[PDB]
């Protein structure tokens, strides 16, 4: 969803400046979180496997 | 390109819908030719 929205809007956007350039495609790569809460993300994994 | 890119979106999206039917022991245990079977003959027609 979060691809076919973004590439929905960035090619609207990009209609009205009517450059040469048209949209091959948009793909996603990933959604991390921030770097101050990996360690809390990463913890939360840990924990799960210490529970096993 | 253009075929290329095509493509890989609409085997993406179909083996990812296949793959979210299953679980990762029937995808990883018996393949056999079902999973990509069906993906296949899903490319190659208008099924979904």
């Amino acid at each position: 969803v979060i691809r076919s929205d973004t590439q929905r809007e960035l090619e609207e956007t990009i209609r009205p400046y009517d450059m040469g350039i048209t949209l091959l495609d948009v793909n996603f790569q990933a959604a991390r979180p921030p770097e101050e809460v990996k360690a809390a993300f990463d913890d939360a994994i840990a924990a799960r496997e210490n529970e096993q | 390109s253009q075929a290329e890119v095509l493509l890989k979106r609409k085997f993406s999206d179909r083996l990812r819908s296949e793959i979210g039917r299953l679980d990762v022991k029937d995808i990883v245990t018996d393949s056999r030719g079902r999973l990509t079977l069906e993906v296949r003959d899903a490319l190659n027609s208008g099924s979904a």
